[PDB]
């Protein structure tokens, strides 16, 4: 088959900044199509026949290229354009898509608002004890979290989940859930959430004691 | 011009499934129908294409004996049948209208999420997340754990028009999904005004409400 490679895989850009993303073909083709996709929705035909813009797409967008080199360009980035973009070829059977270029929007950095939550007495009476830690509103996405019990580190038994770039403030968030049973939580008292982000060298720390 | 696909499906491994794609607003027989697979939100894989007028098919060699494309000209409906299903086949499948040479896929259905697993449908267990520090705002949450399959819908109802809400994608633990949702409201509103998280799990036909309480 014929392979398509898009670059960059992921990128950021500020409002008004010009953006360009490439689509390379393993062998010479004659045209490609570009599809925009936002989270939880279907792909939309964005650009087709290399240069033709679909109905209702802003004039900011454009496309060019030939042979094996193709590109999509945005003259002035806006928050509306934060999405993933796939290129598409059908010069030979079967057609193929690129891995995609996830286009995120750039903003000023921000420290995560941290909050810890102990296991609810409801969950306790069900034979479980999950302690939650919300790391809300931070930029960029890269972050690390670690749980400590009375000062002692605990790895695994932990799950983390990152949200996509928030559409209102362009920030990110992550949840960290240390899941135990009941008596496993009944041994020790102090439970501490420690978060490390690019913004500061000192970690953001929230904690509680059982009593 | 719009395409509607059948709803989500939970199926046992080895069984089969049949997805529908109801076209409307255009001459169904004049435009080919392509099918695309999107696994866990990453890349797109082209399955096959069918000519609704003549009924001739063209499959991707990777999907010869995995997908079967058919069409009903009477009800202007395209069909894709998947057989011998495994966990690898669990994904979102789209039907896209072939707009013609040098036009690409100019219309896409909303997609259908298929889940191939042995786990049974289970309703969620919801747990409140309330603080046991004093600051400017207050963040609350609800933990959704032990449900299957995806998805769930958490909707918060507070006495405040500002609602910094965050929905955290579900992660699979112990063969059951787990989700968390957070909300940030002004301190002067809670607990002076009721805050509730409404977790809806249509697969099990269960809606659970949790009123957040101080500690
Ligand atoms: C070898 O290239 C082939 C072959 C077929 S086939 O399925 O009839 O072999 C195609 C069948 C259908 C094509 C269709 S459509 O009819 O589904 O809109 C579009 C395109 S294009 O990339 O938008 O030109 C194509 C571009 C190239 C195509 C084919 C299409």
């Amino acid at each position: 088959q014929l392979v398509l490679t898009q670059s960059p895989a992921i990128m950021s850009a500020s409002p008004g900044e010009k953006v360009t993303m490439t689509c390379s073909a393993s062998s010479s083709v004659s045209y490609v199509h570009w599809y925009q996709q936002k989270s939880g929705t279907s792909p939309k035909r964005w650009i087709y026949d290399t240069s033709k813009l679909a109905s209702g797409v802003p004039a900011r967008f454009s496309g060019s290229g030939s042979g094996t080199s193709y590109s999509l360009t945005i003259s002035s980035m806006e928050a509306e354009d934060a999405a993933t973009y796939y290129c598409h070829q059908w010069r030979t059977n079967p057609p193929t898509f690129g891995a995609g270029t996830k286009l995120e929007i750039k903003r000023a950095d921000a420290a995560p608002t941290v909050s810890i939550f102990p296991p609810s007495s409801e969950q306790l009476t069900s034979g479980g004890a999950s302690v939650v830690c919300f790391l809300n509103n931070f930029y960029p996405k890269d972050i690390n979290v670690k749980w400590k019990i009375d000062g002692s580190e605990r790895q695994n038994g932990v799950l983390n989940s990152w949200t996509d770039q928030d559409s209102k403030d362009s920030t990110y968030s992550m949840s960290s859930t240390l899941t135990l049973t009941k008596d496993e939580y009944e041994r020790h008292n102090s439970y501490t959430c420690e978060a490390t982000h690019k913004t500061s060298t000192s970690p953001i720390v929230k904690s509680f004691n059982r009593n | 011009f719009q395409l509607l696909e059948s709803g989500p499906e939970l199926v046992k491994p080895g069984a089969s499934v049949k997805i529908s794609c109801k076209a409307s607003g255009y001459s169904f027989t004049d435009y080919n129908m392509n099918w695309v697979k999107q696994s866990n939100g990453k890349s797109l894989e082209w399955i096959g294409v069918i000519n609704p007028n003549s009924g001739t098919t063209n499959y991707n060699q990777k999907f010869k004996d995995k997908a079967t494309l058919t069409v009903d000209q009477s009800s202007s409906t395209a069909y894709m049948q998947l057989n011998s299903l495994t966990s690898e086949d669990s994904a979102v499948y789209y039907c896209a209208r072939g707009g013609g040479f040098r036009r690409g896929f100019d219309s896409w259905g909303q997609g259908t999420t298929v889940t191939v697993s042995s786990a049974k449908t289970t309703p969620p267990s919801v747990y409140p997340l309330a603080p046991v520090a004093q600051t400017n705002s207050v963040t609350l949450g609800c933990l959704v754990k032990g449900y299957f399959p995806e998805p769930v819908t958490v909707t918060w109802n507070s006495g405040s028009l500002s609602s910094g809400v965050h929905t955290f994608p579900a992660v699979l633990q112990s063969d059951l999904y787990t989700l968390s949702s957070s909300v940030t409201v002004p301190s002067s509103t809670w607990p002076s005004q009721s805050v509730t998280c409404n977790v809806a799990h249509p697969a099990s036909s269960t809606a659970v409400d949790k009123k957040i309480e101080p500690n």
